[PDB]
C-alpha cells in the first residue's frame, strides 16, 4: 500500500519545523509517525527541510550505503536533522528516547522514478 | 544540470561489431557505478553490462557474456561497450546509466537519452 517513497517521508520527513522544538519532541514524533507500533524502533533521523531540498539530495555526491550499495547520495550542504534515540528505561509499548538535535550532511539511498530517496542511510 | 551523453549507436551486419561510448558532463564528483541498460522495441529494458570506478566489479547480462566487453576510465564519468560478433538479437536502443548499483535497473537516477543499434541478419 504505501510506497517506499511514502514511508520514507513518513518515518523521516518533517518539514513543518527547523529544529525539535522542546525535549520531548522524539517522543511525540516517533509515536505519531508510528514507529513505535510493533515496537519501539531503536533510532530515528527526522530531517527538517523542505522536501524538494532533500529530494534533490539524489542528485549530489554519490557514496557507498552502510550495506555496501552504491546508490547512496550525501548532501552538498549540512541539514537540520533530530536524532532520536532509545533511552535504558523504554520499553514497548512505552517507548521513551532521547531527543537530540544537530546540523549535518544527510546519507540517502535513492531509487524509482522519478529518482527520490527511499531509505535514510546516515549523517555525517 | 547533468547529462549523460551516449556515442557509437550504428545499423551493423550480423556477425560485426560496434562500440559505445558514454560520459557524464557536469557531475562534480565520479559515480561509482555506470553500466548499460537495453530495450528491444516492446519488451523491457534489461540490464547488459556494468562495471564501478575502480578497476570493477563487472557484471554482465548471461545473452552478452563472451561478446561484449565494458571499460571504464579509472576513476572517470565515461563508459565504454565494445560489442563484438553481434546478433540480430542484440538489436536494441541502448542507454547508458549512472550512479546506480550493479544491473539494478530501479537504483540508477542518471540515464542517457538512448542509441539504436540495429543488428540485420545474415539471410534474408
Amino acid at each position: 500500500k504505501e510506497t517506499a517513497a511514502a514511508k520514507f517521508e513518513r518515518q523521516h520527513m518533517d518539514s513543518s519545523t527547523s529544529a525539535a522544538s522542546s525535549s520531548n519532541y522524539c517522543n511525540q514524533m516517533m509515536k505519531s509517525r508510528n514507529l513505535t507500533k510493533d515496537r519501539c524502533k531503536p533510532v530515528n533521523t527526522f530531517v527538517h527541510e523542505s522536501l524538494a531540498d532533500v529530494q534533490a539530495v539524489c542528485s549530489q555526491k554519490n557514496v557507498a550505503c552502510k550495506n555496501g550499495q552504491t546508490n547512496c547520495y550525501q548532501s552538498y550542504s549540512t541539514m537540520s536533522i533530530t536524532d532520536c534515540r532509545e533511552t535504558g528505561s523504554s520499553k514497548y509499548p512505552n517507548c521513551a528516547y532521547k531527543t537530540t538535535q544537530a546540523n549535518k550532511h544527510i546519507i540517502v539511498a535513492c531509487e524509482g522514478n522519478p529518482y527520490v530517496p527511499v531509505h535514510f542511510d546516515a549523517s555525517v | 544540470q547533468v547529462q549523460l551523453v551516449e556515442s557509437g549507436g550504428g545499423l551493423v551486419q550480423a556477425g560485426g561489431s560496434l562500440r559505445l561510448s558514454c560520459a557524464a558532463s557536469g557531475y562534480a564528483y565520479t559515480y561509482i557505478y555506470m553500466g548499460w541498460f537495453r530495450q528491444a522495441p516492446g519488451k523491457e529494458r534489461e540490464g547488459v553490462a556494468a562495471m564501478d570506478s575502480g578497476g570493477g566489479g563487472t557484471l554482465y547480462a548471461d545473452s552478452v557474456k563472451g561478446r561484449f566487453t565494458i571499460s571504464r576510465d579509472k576513476g572517470k564519468n565515461t563508459v565504454y561497450l565494445q560489442m563484438d560478433s553481434l546478433k540480430p538479437e542484440d538489436t536494441a536502443t541502448y542507454y547508458c546509466a549512472a550512479g546506480g548499483y550493479e544491473l539494478r535497473d530501479r537504483t540508477y537516477g542518471q540515464w542517457g537519452q538512448g542509441t539504436q543499434v540495429t543488428v540485420s541478419s545474415r539471410g534474408r
